[PDB]
């Protein structure tokens, strides 16, 4: 019956291994390794080369800062919620219903 | 002509899995319990 | 283009030829030749879904269309369609049309459970006894009837303990990332054009540590509410209540209760957070 | 000679027919790749050579067309099949290869000669020699030459009661020529067909002749009568090869220990979407369908008059 | 657009996550009201005076 | 294309997140909704207001 | 490319060449010259955190490496693993080594 500790778990698992897994996508250049680029085209057009890989890495990071920001949220009130719970249900009587 | 152009876009609507006669049927069975038993119901048998 | 074309009741000006939308798309055009009007719609589409009991049991699934008629938008054609390979006519198999959409694979009985696999607008289907898979409509419980009268009233002579167990998440892993590293890997030119950006790591930084403090403020607040370290007596006689298997026991090196090392147990089949690795994971 | 027609079998080509996509090794990672690869559960000639009516030559030899690759096997027990020799046309004015497999020297040539009607091999070495060479006349230009050890390594026969399963895809694409094989004995072989069982294929040879090929044909190794020509018993199957989506599955080694097909049965997909060949109880979403278009229309307003080009261009005199 | 699709293939894995949390969202939805509601195991009737 | 390609990207991306944050609210609101059903229907409840 | 080679136990077929990981990371090589299976692991790094009790009071620090065994890593490395000039005393506190 343990899902809900299990959940964390997976998320935090399967959004890192998918962070991770990003760093094959092309993004439109013609190939995903910088050294490649800098080692078979002159600097002129390796800029823009590079650079669209710069964004799209960028992108990528800045979607997964934004996941985690939106999971603390949860974990904040969840732990709020168990907090209260100690205090009222292990430390006194409560008169509350369910 | 709304709806059909948000579809022809592929941004559909999914149903909702409780149709509004099961809530109703809920509702109702709450008040028949808080009206002919109190607060017992809530914390055992009627 | 690709669409399907029918006839048109739009007034085209003498100068105008092609029309638009709300949806900033052609929708109406003019014949070059003949001086028709003719409007452009896409042809057909739409979503599948699978329901399935699961490959530890069975093989059987039942195929769900969203959103069309069973017999309207028959996707049952000669062969090629996208999705070409299945053909999933299975008409011995009635098809059952549900408020979401056709649903072909199923039987659907007159029938009530609980819900199984939840498919939409109150059907739910399970695979039930020789072993098929049906479809029907859930069961919102058992029916009753409380003996309601002017002068009457039931009073119980018997009590039942129930203890009940309930789990809630408190924090999650704390985790940071390095920018120069991720980004551009092993590459001083990439680093050279990542500094004409300013700052965009600073920010990510910050949010991250914003978020590893709060983890553990979260975990402060939640354990740490009493000032002093309390002992339970050696004798462990409470009334004829038996604690044995909550408090902890000083022969186990860590002191943790029997109910405890089967929760750490129990969540140990997933634990991704390797602190104790370091460097030397080198082989 | 005048032999009559043979209806051609069926049968079912199961989960055979993969090899390795790349080079490159890659151990416990479930990778998935979209390249040709032969269909699971799908149908395949079972072409079989044997000594026709006791004692008359059976010409079960077709130009089958090559389209986009085959999948020749065989249950072999001797080594009495040889010879893959491919024509756009099958004649003197077209390219053509030729595989022979003389004692232990493969021989790869590549150029035009004639082609006989019913080309043969002698198994049996013409004492004293072997005219072997009865396939053709001769070459007049050649072109690509290759002499390596034989293509197949398997173990003759012995005292018998196993076979060898020589398997090979060929396959032709930007001007190249690539050759997989894999081979295992066999343990009964009462209904005759191919064993439910998962084979890896790899690589041999890679060969960069651009040549154009249509149509397919086989040889077989038989000297004499043992009246007329005559051989053992054989067979061999066909399989053409379609574009297809893949889900391998490599091990700790690095080898392939199975494989799932991405449009079989909504199973499969729903397995390769969930990137694991384990499905837990529920409802999932998996792709979407819809009708591709039938017909091509082009409409254009029907003018004839050419415009004056020429005045504009070839013009005495130029404006300031 | 046939080869829009093959482009947008190079973009790596950016309509999995989209899905995966449109599909959270609903069931979240479906779970607010089954925890709303049912709330009572049994279907009790009203005495019909 | 690419740049299309890009933009769209963008504008999903941007809509998914306003869709979670507001699901969150929508979230907090139900659990209230859940508990003022349990405390104030079957039972009674001393806290004012 | 810069990583650490090291011996490999890969069990690299003939016509394998280039070893890869989970996630598109070249970690093996085959020697052009001589046969030999290699291995590609990177160069170690870290974290650096500054430990300060407040410029009003004093102006000592302590200094914390990230993730890192003190064994491999120490600040008498003349190597100067970046941060060339910025160098903590190689004894100023008997290193300590926590989680
Ligand atoms: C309980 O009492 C009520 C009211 O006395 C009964 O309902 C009827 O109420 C009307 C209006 O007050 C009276 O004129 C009727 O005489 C009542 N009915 C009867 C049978 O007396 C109700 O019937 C009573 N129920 C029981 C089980 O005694
Ligand atoms: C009230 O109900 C409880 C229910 O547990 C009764 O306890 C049980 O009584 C039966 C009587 O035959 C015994 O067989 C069981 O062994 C009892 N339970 C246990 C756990 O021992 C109880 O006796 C009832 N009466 C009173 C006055 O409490
Ligand atoms: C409290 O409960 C524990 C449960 O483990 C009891 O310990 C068990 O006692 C029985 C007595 O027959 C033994 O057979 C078991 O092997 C014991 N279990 C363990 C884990 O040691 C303990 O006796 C109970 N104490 C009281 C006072 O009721
Ligand atoms: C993988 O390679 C090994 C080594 O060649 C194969 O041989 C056995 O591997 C197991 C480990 O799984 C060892 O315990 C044995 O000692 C190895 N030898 C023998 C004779 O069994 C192994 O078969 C290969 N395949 C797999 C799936 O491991
Ligand atoms: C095309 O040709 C037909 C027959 O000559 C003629 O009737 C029609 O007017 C032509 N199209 C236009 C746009 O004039
Ligand atoms: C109940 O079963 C009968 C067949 O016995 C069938 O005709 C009927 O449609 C079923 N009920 C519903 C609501 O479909
Ligand atoms: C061609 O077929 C005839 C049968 O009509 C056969 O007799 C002849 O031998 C074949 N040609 C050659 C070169 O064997
Ligand atoms: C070889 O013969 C073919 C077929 O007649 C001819 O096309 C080609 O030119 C010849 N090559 C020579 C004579 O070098
Ligand atoms: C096979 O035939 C070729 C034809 O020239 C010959 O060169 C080669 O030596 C033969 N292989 C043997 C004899 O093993
Ligand atoms: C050259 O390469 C070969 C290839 O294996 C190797 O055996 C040899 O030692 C190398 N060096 C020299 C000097 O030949
Ligand atoms: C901290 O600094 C301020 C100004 O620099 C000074 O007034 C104050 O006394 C300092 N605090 C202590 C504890 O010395
Ligand atoms: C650090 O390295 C030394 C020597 O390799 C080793 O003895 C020690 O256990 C290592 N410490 C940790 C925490 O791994």
């Amino acid at each position: 019956a343990l899902g809900k500790l299990q959940d964390v778990v997976n998320h935090n698992a399967q959004a890192l291994n998918t962070l991770v897994k990003q760093l094959s996508s092309k993004f439109g250049a013609i190939s995903s390794v910088l050294n490649d680029i800098f080692s078979r085209l002159d600097p002129p057009e390796a800029e823009v080369q590079i650079d669209r890989l710069i964004t799209g890495r960028l992108q990528s990071l800045q979607t997964y800062v934004t996941q985690q920001l939106i999971r603390a949220a949860e974990i904040r009130a969840s732990a709020n919620l168990a907090a209260t719970k100690m205090s009222e249900c292990v430390l006194g009587q409560s008169k509350r219903v369910d | 002509d709304l709806i059909c152009a948000q579809k022809f876009k592929g941004l559909t609507v999914l149903p909702p899995l409780l149709t509004d006669e099961m809530i109703a049927q809920y509702t109702s069975a709450l008040l028949a319990g808080t009206i002919t038993s109190g607060w017992t119901f809530g914390a055992g048998a009627a | 283009g690709t669409g399907v074309l029918t006839e048109s009741n739009k007034k085209f000006l003498p100068f105008q030829q092609f029309g638009r939308d709300i949806a900033d798309t052609t929708d109406a055009v003019r014949d070059p030749q003949t001086l028709e009007i003719l409007d452009i719609t896409p042809c057909s589409f739409g979503g599948v879904s699978v329901i399935t009991p699961g490959t530890n049991t069975s093989n059987q699934v039942a195929v769900l269309y969203q959103g069309v008629n069973c017999t309207e938008v028959p996707v049952a054609i000669h062969a090629d369609q996208l999705t070409p390979t299945w053909r999933v006519y299975s008409t011995g198999s009635n098809v059952f049309q549900t408020r979401a959409g056709c649903l072909i694979g199923a039987e659907y009985v007159n029938n009530s459970y609980e819900c199984d696999i939840p498919i939409g607008a109150g059907i739910c289907a399970s695979y039930q006894t020789s072993q098929s898979i049906i479809a029907y409509t859930m069961s919102l419980g058992a029916e009753n009837s409380v003996a309601y009268s002017n002068n009457s009233i039931a009073i119980p002579t018997n009590f039942t303990i129930s203890v009940t167990t309930e789990i809630l998440p408190v924090s999650m892993t704390k985790t940071s990332v390095d920018c120069t590293m991720y980004i551009c890997g092993d590459s001083t030119e990439c680093s050279n054009l990542l500094l004409q950006y300013g700052s965009f790591c600073t920010q990510l930084k910050r949010a991250l540590t914003g978020i590893a403090v709060e983890q553990d403020k979260n975990t402060q607040e939640v354990f740490a509410q009493v000032k002093q370290i309390y002992k339970t007596p050696p004798i462990k006689y409470f009334g004829g209540f038996n604690f044995s298997q909550i408090l902890p026991d000083p022969s186990k090196p860590s002191k943790r209760s029997f109910i405890e090392d089967l929760l750490f147990n129990k969540v140990t089949l997933a634990d991704a957070g390797f602190i104790k690795q370091y460097g030397d994971c080198l082989g | 000679t005048t032999r009559t027609q043979l209806p051609p079998a069926y049968t079912n080509s199961f989960t055979r027919g993969v090899y390795y996509p790349d080079k490159v090794f890659r151990s416990s990672v479930l990778h998935s790749t979209q390249d040709l690869f032969l269909p699971f559960f799908s149908n395949v000639t079972w072409f079989h050579v044997i000594s026709g009516t006791n004692g008359t030559k059976r010409f079960d030899n077709p130009v089958l067309p090559f389209n986009d690759g085959v999948y020749f096997a065989s249950i072999e027990k001797s080594n009495i099949i040889r010879g893959w020799i491919f024509g756009t046309t099958l004649d003197s004015k077209t390219q053509s290869l030729l595989i022979v497999n003389n004692a232990t020297n493969v021989v790869i040539k590549v150029c035009e000669f004639q082609f006989c009607n019913d080309p043969f091999l002698d198994h049996k070495n013409n004492k004293s020699m072997e005219s072997e060479f009865r396939v053709y006349s001769s070459a007049n230009n050649c072109t690509f030459e290759y002499v390596s050890q034989p293509f197949l390594m398997d173990l003759e026969g012995k005292q018998g009661n196993f076979k060898n399963l020589r398997e090979f895809v060929f396959k032709n694409i930007d001007g190249y020529f690539k050759i997989y094989s894999k081979h295992t004995p066999i343990i009964v072989r009462e209904p005759e067909d191919l064993p439910q069982g998962f084979s890896a294929l790899e690589p041999l040879v890679d060969l960069p002749i651009g040549i154009n090929i249509t149509r397919f044909q086989t040889l077989l190794a038989l000297h004499r009568s043992y009246s007329g020509w005559t051989a053992g018993a054989a067979a061999y199957y066909v399989g053409y090869l379609q574009p297809r989506t893949f889900l391998l599955k490599y091990n700790e080694n690095g080898t392939i220990t199975d494989a799932v097909d991405c449009a079989l049965d909504p199973l499969s997909e729903t397995k390769c979407t969930l990137k694991s060949f384990t499905v837990e109880k529920g409802i999932y979403q998996t792709s979407n369908f819809r009708v591709q278009p039938t017909e091509s229309i082009v409409r254009f307003p029907n003018i004839t008059n050419l415009c004056p080009f020429d005045e504009v261009f070839n013009a005495t005199r130029f404006a300031s």
